């Protein structure tokens, strides 16, 4: 058992250039005929982290990979599973029951149409046209692929991958040193 | 309401035992020797398909001689009065009715058994109501894939799923 | 009314079966709730294979061909004709005048009697069975591990969750109860890796599908081994304690990479990484393989690689794990423990060594030849070259199942003397010279040796139709007519006791009392009070070899167009 | 396209008074001669949402209106369609094949006899009496009629109609405001 790492953003230096979302889209859809260039993407854009801008600046929010995850436990079908250290939703068994949106307080899960092989996925018996398949999208730490593309795509490198052992140890060491430097 | 039988494709090897048992039980009883449970091959999975006993049938509404009728808790063909007007074969959504013809058998182990062993009418799963034991298909299966669902098992399953959903929603987050 | 315990003869698994008989005729079949293999449920052939024994066309009398037409003739003068024919051919051209085709669907006593009455009566090493077409498997496993048969025991694959690795998946329609255990193994923890070029009913339930074209599974397993070596999942204690080396295999496995097999076979890269991880991190792994891999020309190095993959991981000689060869007939293993090959003797002894010959002189009877006999693939050449005079087609029809049928049919026009101790509906008997009725599985009292080397007994329930009689008395009559020292086959019990006496090192405690009490025993069992070896076979150590240490063989991809772009396969 | 809204219950304020099923039954059976008064009801009562109780509280549940609805895919006749913003069942093409009961994990569908014009409907050719016709029943969000009637009948206002897109925006804003006030 190991604590799940989670990427976090820095609102102090973040600009809101939206250059990390597009990299996430490009890295997730490698099987949908993408050649790292514009004009080869005939499918709409689907990101995983979402940017929110308010009077106190702009910041991207994403899945925190909750240890006591409510999204996995509310899911009755069992689409959300903890395959690795991070938490990842499975698109094969998901049916679109929006109870996940009733669970996650941060709100990093979006219900969006599926896209495979450069085409939109159709269904059997729905309405007289057919209806798109809606699936759950959230960050999966890019554990299936290599190093996550959101890192080293920010111009000032605002977002960082942190796992809470080293941060806690550094904070405790700094607090102890500050306490000892005064006494 | 009506009792029927369902087979989850997770534990079906396609071993042709249920099909042969369904054929031979009906043969030794004195009815048509043809099976009433069809094995279908698809792109993803193999599942036997039989007559899910429709509570409105779409079958007795098209029979001109009034051969198909509801008896006990099942839909019964009443083979004696059937004439062969292939009308119920049009109105069955799942395709659970086949006709007693030698060419209707696909090439498999069962065909070899029935040719080394040795009227045309519509045959349908009658749920083996003439036998004091349960259905033969659910009883001879090596992996117990098939299972018989009653009027009360549906209610029990519905209540179980509903209670599990409510308890999970209560326990995790309101 | 009356229930008789019997082992189902249709495939090699072996199952308990109550032959519900009534008015001397079979009326039903029932499963055994206390059997450890089938657990009280059978496939199609068990439930409806009893309608084969009382057909109206069953052969009920001996017939002989006098002028081209068969005539109903009593037993004694037919035996006279057989005896004088064998005597004259032996006087003319010696003892190499016949090749013995013992059935793979007969009890072990039939094969033993056939071997003895072809070796201790006339004397030749010309014995064969039509189940050789798994022949490289026994050769490869013996050269790798020193074991010539199954290693683990079937019911252990479902007692607890393991990792099941299938090669050439056809188990779902060749052994409909072993795959029943594999499916029942999925106690929410059994995990499947399947590799085959086709679509079956078993791959659709598999979490991971290693769909690889035919003949390209040696690079697949080599890349699998490369991945499990690069990640350091090798059990170093097992290889440093019992194996002879590691770098020799490394010198031949590093040439294959995941990208190499990616561009060679056309399979995704993450599947191999995943499957290697699931095989490595798990402590239990069983390698099944069906008929598909065994019908390949280059299966020798392939099964060597299959054994060595389990060697390098350490999932051998432990309960719930081990390599699993599968046999396609009930008594294939009964054709290896006793001699049914031209270079083997009962007890897994080779006739090429004089030590295996000098151990039996008077306990066996007449002196034995010391030369290697004629193989099943070579005797058609002798038929065409007119170097053999007779042939014994026993209990089988080797004109349809065996490949290249037309060559054998054209070879069959060598009518001097032919004995077919068989049953109805065989074209070989129509093309034969002398036909004699035989007895089926429910008419005999013998033993079955399954794929899992378990030994069970067959109990007679129905009486024979007409003058059809078991082959033991036929062989005894022939030997007495030619002249045999003593007289054998008082009953089957004496024959089985003689089998126990001749080879006590392998099995000497397999008697009728234990098989009546226990649910079958599996050899080795050198004494009576032993409970048998299995899920170990003999390996607890990989030291079934005479050198007490296993070796390795380096592998390489072999060679096979526009005229025939489609590959043809069969099962 | 827009995500289908679904009504949800708040278990902390529900009592179990069963005043929500009665309103739904009254509002869907206007063709059965009901005049908002007990005594004009000549039909057995059939609601759409179903109330159950456990040790940790009582609530009703109903159809969640899944986007990739399993109940629509299982039905081979095609009676279940998405007619409007919600997903509805059609009482004219239903044949009674209970396989839709084996699809919905929430169990919001019940097979019950159809009632029209104050009398039970009877099938034409079945057995010597006439068998009734059985139709599925589930929540259809009252699309043909006005606002949902389960809401505005609950005394404690435990029932709420949620929009699964605006709620995510509200959660995102609350999370951003909570995080920015600390940093
Ligand atoms: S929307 Fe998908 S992931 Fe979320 S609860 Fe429903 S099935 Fe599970
Ligand atoms: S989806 Fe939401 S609730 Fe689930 S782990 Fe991620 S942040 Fe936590
Ligand atoms: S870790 Fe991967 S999936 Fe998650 S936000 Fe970054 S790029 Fe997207
Ligand atoms: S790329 Fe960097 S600056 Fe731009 S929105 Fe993302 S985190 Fe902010
Ligand atoms: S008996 Fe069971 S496993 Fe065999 S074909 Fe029928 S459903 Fe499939
Ligand atoms: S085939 Fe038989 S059951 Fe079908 S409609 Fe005609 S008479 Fe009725
Ligand atoms: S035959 Fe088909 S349509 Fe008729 S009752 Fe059976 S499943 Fe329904
Ligand atoms: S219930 Fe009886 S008639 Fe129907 S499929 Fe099974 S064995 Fe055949
Ligand atoms: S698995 Fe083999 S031995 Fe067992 S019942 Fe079937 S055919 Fe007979
Ligand atoms: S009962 Fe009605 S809604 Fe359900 S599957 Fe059958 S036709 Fe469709
Ligand atoms: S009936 Fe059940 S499965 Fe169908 S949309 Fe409603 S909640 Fe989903
Ligand atoms: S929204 Fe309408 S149909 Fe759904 S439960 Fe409420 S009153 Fe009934
Ligand atoms: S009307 Fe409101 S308080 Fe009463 S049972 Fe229904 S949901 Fe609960």
């Amino acid at each position: 058992t190991q604590l799940n790492p989670f990427v976090v953003a820095n609102p102090a230096k973040c600009i809101g250039c939206k250059a990390c979302e597009v990299a996430c889209f490009a890295v997730h859809n490698r099987n949908n005929h993408v050649g790292a260039t514009v004009g080869t993407v005939s499918i709409p854009v689907i990101p995983r982290l979402h940017l929110i801008k308010t009077e106190h600046g702009t910041m991207p929010i994403q899945c925190r990979h909750c240890e006591d995850a409510p999204c996995a436990n509310v899911c009755t079908v069992g689409a959300i599973k903890r395959e690795g250290n991070a938490i990842v939703v499975d698109e094969k068994l998901c049916i679109g029951c929006k109870s996940c949106l009733l669970a996650c307080p941060f709100g990093a899960i979006e219900l969006l149409p599926q896209y495979e092989d450069g085409r939109e996925v159709f269904q059997i018996n729905l309405k007289l046209v057919q209806e798109p398949r809606i699936i759950a999208y959230k960050c999966d730490l890019c554990n299936d692929l290599g190093e996550p593309a959101c890192v080293k795509a920010c111009p000032e490198n605002a977002l960082t991958l942190v796992m809470p052992t080293e941060m806690k140890k550094a904070r405790n060491k700094e607090a102890a040193l500050s306490f000892l430097r005064v006494v | 309401p009506n009792r029927f039988v369902i087979a989850d494709p997770k534990r079906c090897l396609g071993c042709y035992t249920c099909i042969a048992a369904c054929a031979f039980v009906h043969e030794e009883q004195g009815l048509q020797p043809f099976p009433r449970l069809y094995l279908t091959y698809t792109s993803e999975g193999i599942m036997p398909i039989q007559c899910r006993h429709c509570e409105d049938a779409p079958c007795a509404e098209v029979c001109p001689v009034e051969a198909i009728k509801k008896e006990g808790n099942a839909i019964i063909i009443d083979e004696k009065a059937c004439i062969g007007c292939k009308t119920c074969l049009l109105a069955c959504s799942f395709g659970a009715i086949d006709f007693s013809v030698q060419d209707s058998l696909e090439q498999s182990i069962f065909k070899d058994i029935k040719e080394n062993l040795m009227r045309i009418v519509a045959v349908k799963c009658d749920l083996c109501n003439f036998r004091e034991e349960g259905p033969a298909c659910v009883q001879f299966c090596p992996t117990k894939a098939l299972k018989l669902v009653d009027g009360d098992e549906i209610n029990k399953m519905v209540k179980n799923k509903r209670t599990v959903n409510v308890e999970s929603l209560l326990s995790v987050y309101g | 009314q009356e229930k008789v315990l019997t082992t189902c003869p249709y495939c090699g698994t072996g199952c308990g079966l109550y032959l519900k008989v009534e008015n001397e005729k079979i009326v039903g079949v029932e499963p055994d709730k206390l059997h450890p293999v089938n657990q009280g449920e059978l496939c199609i052939k068990g439930y409806y294979g009893y309608k084969y024994v009382h057909d109206p066309r069953r052969l009920t009398s001996p017939l002989i061909k006098k002028n081209g037409k068969f005539v109903p003739v009593s037993w004694d003068e037919a035996l006279n004709f057989i005896a004088n024919g064998l005597k004259k051919i032996k006087s003319e051209y010696g003892s190499d005048a016949f090749a013995m085709f013992c059935s793979a669907r007969a009890t072990n006593e039939d094969n033993y009697a056939a071997q003895k009455f072809a070796r201790a009566v006339i004397g030749i090493n010309n014995v064969d069975h039509c189940a050789r077409l798994h022949a490289p498997t026994v050769a490869g496993l013996a050269m790798t591990l020193g074991s010539g048969a199954m290693t683990n025991s079937i019911p252990e694959i479902s007692t607890y969750s393991d990792v099941i690795f299938i090669i050439g998946s056809n188990t779902a329609e060749c052994h409909p109860l072993i795959a029943a255990h594999v499916i029942k193994a999925k106690e929410r923890g059994a995990k499947l890796i399947v590799a085959d070029p086709r679509m079956n009913a078993m791959v659709h339930k598999a979490d991971i599908w290693l769909r690889v074209p035919s003949g390209y599974n040696i690079p697949l397993i080599n890349g699998m081994i490369h991945i499990i070596i690069k990640e350091g999942l090798v059990k170093t204690d097992f290889v440093k304690n019992h194996a002879v080396g590691f770098e020799e295999m490394a010198k031949a496995v590093e040439k294959y990479t995941p990208e190499y097999v990616e561009e060679l076979t056309g399979i995704p890269k993450k599947d191999l990484i995943k499957a290697a991880r699931f095989y490595g991190q798990a402590q239990a792994a069983a390698i099944l393989y069906s008929m598909g891999v065994t019908q390949f020309s280059h299966g020798t190095g392939n099964v060597v690689s299959l054994a060595n993959l389990a060697v390098i991981t350490g999932n051998l000689g432990r309960p719930g794990a081990g390599i699993c060869p599968l046999r396609g007939q009930n008594n294939v293993q009964g054709a290896c423990d006793v001699g049914a090959l031209p270079n083997v003797l009962p007890g897994y002894l080779d006739v090429t060594k004089e030590q295996n010959r000098e151990r039996f002189e008077k306990v066996w009877g007449v002196k034995l030849p010391s030369n290697i006999g004629l193989r099943v693939t070579e005797v058609p050449d002798a038929i065409l070259n007119k170097r053999v005079r007779a042939l014994y087609i026993f209990g089988e029809n080797p004109i349809m199942s065996d490949p290249d049928s037309d060559h054998l049919r054209h070879a069959l026009e060598h009518l001097d003397l032919l004995i077919v101790q068989d049953i109805f509906l065989t074209e070989t008997a129509r093309l034969a010279h002398v036909v004699l009725p035989a007895a089926c599985w429910a008419e005999k009292d013998g033993t079955f040796t399954n794929t899992e080397r378990r030994v069970q007994r067959v109990r007679k329930a129905v009486e024979a139709p007409g003058e059809a009689k078991p082959d033991w008395w036929i062989f005894s009559q022939i030997a007495e007519r030619m002249g045999y020292t003593g007289m054998q086959y008082n009953n089957v019990q004496e024959i089985w006791d003689e089998v126990r006496k001749i080879v006590p090192e392998k099995f000497g405690g397999i008697s009728y009392a234990r098989l009546e009490k226990e649910k079958g025993l599996a050899w080795p069992c050198p004494t009576e009070d032993h409970t048998g070896t299995p899920g170990k076979f003999a390996t607890p150590c990989i030291c079934d070899e005479g050198a007490e240490k296993q070796d390795f063989n380096h592998v390489i991809v072999g060679s096979i167009d526009e005229e025939y772009p489609f590959t043809l396969t069969t099962g």
